[PDB]
């Protein structure tokens, strides 16, 4: 049900932006042609749409390049050893301790700002 | 007792699915050598921000405020990584 | 003990029986917004079909239809390539898994993935929170 | 038969040896039109009158009581004396052995007929716990089904937004061609085309996206045709080695849960400084 | 620092045995 | 028994769990070993 929550309020933002796009088409048609040159918003929409294509193409590139990591190792990872399991737990735990130590190095700063401002 | 990892996995998938700022695409279920590499590829970004000279102490202040001891979990993970478990080399498949 | 455990569990149940009853209302509110979007678009779609009877008269009209139709082609390729990528990832995740998931090792390796991306979220959001501590 | 009174049944509950517990309350309506409950001790002080109790027994009543709160005064006065034939040492010790001092009170057990009376109430209470777990299974069968109905709604409504987004795009494309019809190509529009030409180049380049995606959909099949032609190395990891691996992964996961609290806690707190 | 190097070992024995 | 490479750190874990900072106590004990404190005494015990 929580995996539904975050999909629903995402789709609510997705749908509210498409209503806001279609209002540009609704406004451009109601604008008289002797003033339609003053309404930049269709060119703002196409510039934003191209910038959204340019962002999606970088995200699609990363997932291809991480799939090309995954298959290059899964072609060689011939079984699973208890020592790969040991070394996975050990590496993740040191990454966890290091990130808890980073979060301490921020969470105390948040309090120094809070006890200055409220 | 007979209460296996699937109960803890169901909570692991929750901690992921309540941090996922939902993508347009699904995520990839890595094999264990990309898991080992993702750990170290991330630790090598953490340890340019935090010196290891203070790491375990700062983590114990933060997580000890919630009742975790780190040194116990480390010494468990040292004894678990010293444990001489099962002997490998699986026999030949099905038929030949 | 069972009496207080059951008297807890039915409260937990009725809270989730309210959570879903928010989600059904928010979903069919989105259905209302998508119906309004369509009754806002459909009059524009027909008036723009009448105005598609306009004759182009310069090479600058010809290249201009090609420019804005290139965006229409790219949109219809990217909103495909998302499904072409999704089917690769869901066919990978549903074939990297051995045929018995009651196994401890599959359960541990999937816990270790969810811990690894809990940590990749902790890194990225620590690298956001610390910037707001550099802004204030 | 008083016209200012309404009798209400709040619950009925099966008991051992062919009896029923019935919970009732009375409502009084005043001559100005307001209503109240009638207090339990006041209603019991009607029922315990011999002229009323005889009529309740003629309706088949075996026992009558309140279910009223005991003040600390009433509790302390009850505990102050050992019950008939209980030893004082056992009666004082049973106040220390009492595991919840505000929900629970010590009550004697005398002869096997009291033990059997408890065991029959435990049998009937076990059934009344089961009859609630049966309904909680139907309640969770509403939830997992309606959860799946929400997934089906999302999987339709995202695909309906795709129809409407393509329709907004095809309207705006034609409106912009129509708005600039008869004008020369503009600087905004040559920049837009040079970005779109570059993007269309990246999408058609034989070593970019489509080429890679078609060799990935080759590789996964070549691998999986031979993966199903290995043996399964079925490692016998010990049961208590797996117990401590579960406890390590638990303390690591409850630790991650506190970090994922703190980053949400702090990221909402900082928004209270920015406003 | 010596007592830290023992007090922790005591906890490793304790959560192994109880 | 204990390497000095970890001493002040391990002591700060153990005693910091009980509310002691070692770094402020060391920096006090540094100033209490740098400070040019008094020589002969101003007049206490005035009935002398």
């Amino acid at each position: 049900i929580q995996r539904n929550t975050l999909n629903i309020d995402k789709l609510k933002i997705e749908t509210a932006q498409e209503l806001k796009n279609a209002e540009i088409a609704l406004r451009t048609q109601k604008t008289p042609p002797g003033l339609q040159h003053e309404y930049a918003a269709p060119a703002d929409y196409f510039r934003i749409l191209v910038q959204q294509f340019e962002v999606q193409l970088q995200q699609y590139r990363q997932q291809i390049e991480e799939l090309e990591n995954h298959l290059a190792t899964q072609a060689n990872n011939s079984h699973i050893t208890p020592q790969d399991l040991s070394m996975a737990m050990q590496k993740i735990y040191q990454t966890f301790v290091a990130l808890a130590a980073q979060l301490q190095s921020i969470h105390e700063n948040v309090k120094v700002l809070k006890e200055q401002y409220l | 007792d007979t209460e296996g990892f699937g109960e803890l996995l169901q909570q692991a998938e929750q901690l992921a699915a309540e941090t996922e700022g939902i993508s347009e695409l699904p995520h990839v279920e890595r094999n264990l050598q990309e898991i080992q590499q993702a750990g170290e590829r991330l630790r090598s970004r953490t340890l340019t921000r935090t010196s290891q000279e203070t790491a375990d102490v700062k983590a114990s202040v933060l997580l000890g405020s919630r009742g975790l001891d780190i040194s116990h979990i480390s010494q468990r993970l040292e004894s678990l990584s010293a444990a001489t478990t099962f002997e490998p080399l699986e026999p030949v498949k099905d038929t030949d | 003990e069972n009496g207080e455990k059951i008297t807890s569990l039915h409260r937990e149940v009725e809270k989730v029986k309210l959570d879903q009853k928010r989600l059904d209302q928010e979903l069919d509110f989105i259905l209302s917004q998508q119906k309004e979007l369509e009754d806002l678009l459909s009059p524009l779609e027909e008036l723009v079909k009448e105005q598609s009877g306009t004759i182009y008269l310069q090479h600058a009209d010809e290249e201009r239809e090609k420019t804005y139709k290139l965006a229409e082609n790219i949109d219809a390729q990217l909103k495909r390539m998302a499904q072409d990528l999704k089917d690769i990832i869901e066919h990978l995740n549903t074939s990297g898994a051995p045929a018995d998931t009651s196994d401890p090792l599959q359960q541990i390796c999937k816990i270790l993935n969810a811990h690894m991306d809990s940590l990749q979220w902790i890194d990225q959001n620590s690298a956001l929170l610390q910037r707001k501590v550099e802004e204030v | 038969g008083n016209q200012t009174l309404t009798v209400n049944v709040e619950g009925t509950k099966t008991l051992p040896d062919d009896q029923t517990e019935v919970v009732i309350y009375v409502v009084e309506r005043s001559p100005n039109g307001t209503s109240r409950r009638v207090p339990a001790t006041t209603l019991y002080a009607h029922f315990e009158q011999a002229n009323i109790k005889t009529q309740l027994q003629q309706l088949g009543v075996t026992l009558s009581m309140t279910r009223t709160e005991l003040s600390p005064a009433q509790i302390k006065q009850l505990l102050q004396n050992p019950p008939a034939g209980v030893d004082p040492i056992i009666w004082e010790q049973a106040k220390v052995d009492n595991p919840d001092s505000e929900k629970l009170i010590p009550v004697p057990m005398v002869g096997f007929k009291e033990l059997l009376r408890r065991l029959k109430v435990q049998d009937q209470m076990t059934k009344q716990h089961q009859t609630r777990l049966d309904i909680i299974s139907e309640d969770i069968s509403e939830l997992q089904k309606n959860q799946t109905t929400s997934v089906a709604k999302i999987a339709q409504y995202k695909r309906k937004l795709m129809d409407l987004s393509h329709r907004t795009l095809q309207v705006l494309i034609k409106q912009e061609i129509q708005r600039k019809s008869g004008y020369a190509i503009q600087a905004d529009e040559e920049q837009l085309r040079v970005q779109l030409d570059t993007i269309q180049g990246e999408l058609n380049a034989p070593t970019q996206f489509k080429g890679r995606l078609n060799e990935l959909m080759s590789q996964i099949r070549m691998q999986n045709h031979f993966g199903a032609v290995r043996s399964e190395e079925r490692y016998y990891i010990d049961a208590d080695l797996l117990r401590e691996i579960k406890q390590h992964l638990k303390q690591q996961q409850e630790g991650l849960s506190h970090l994922i609290s703190i980053i949400k806690d702090d990221l909402e707190d900082i928004k209270l400084v920015e406003h």
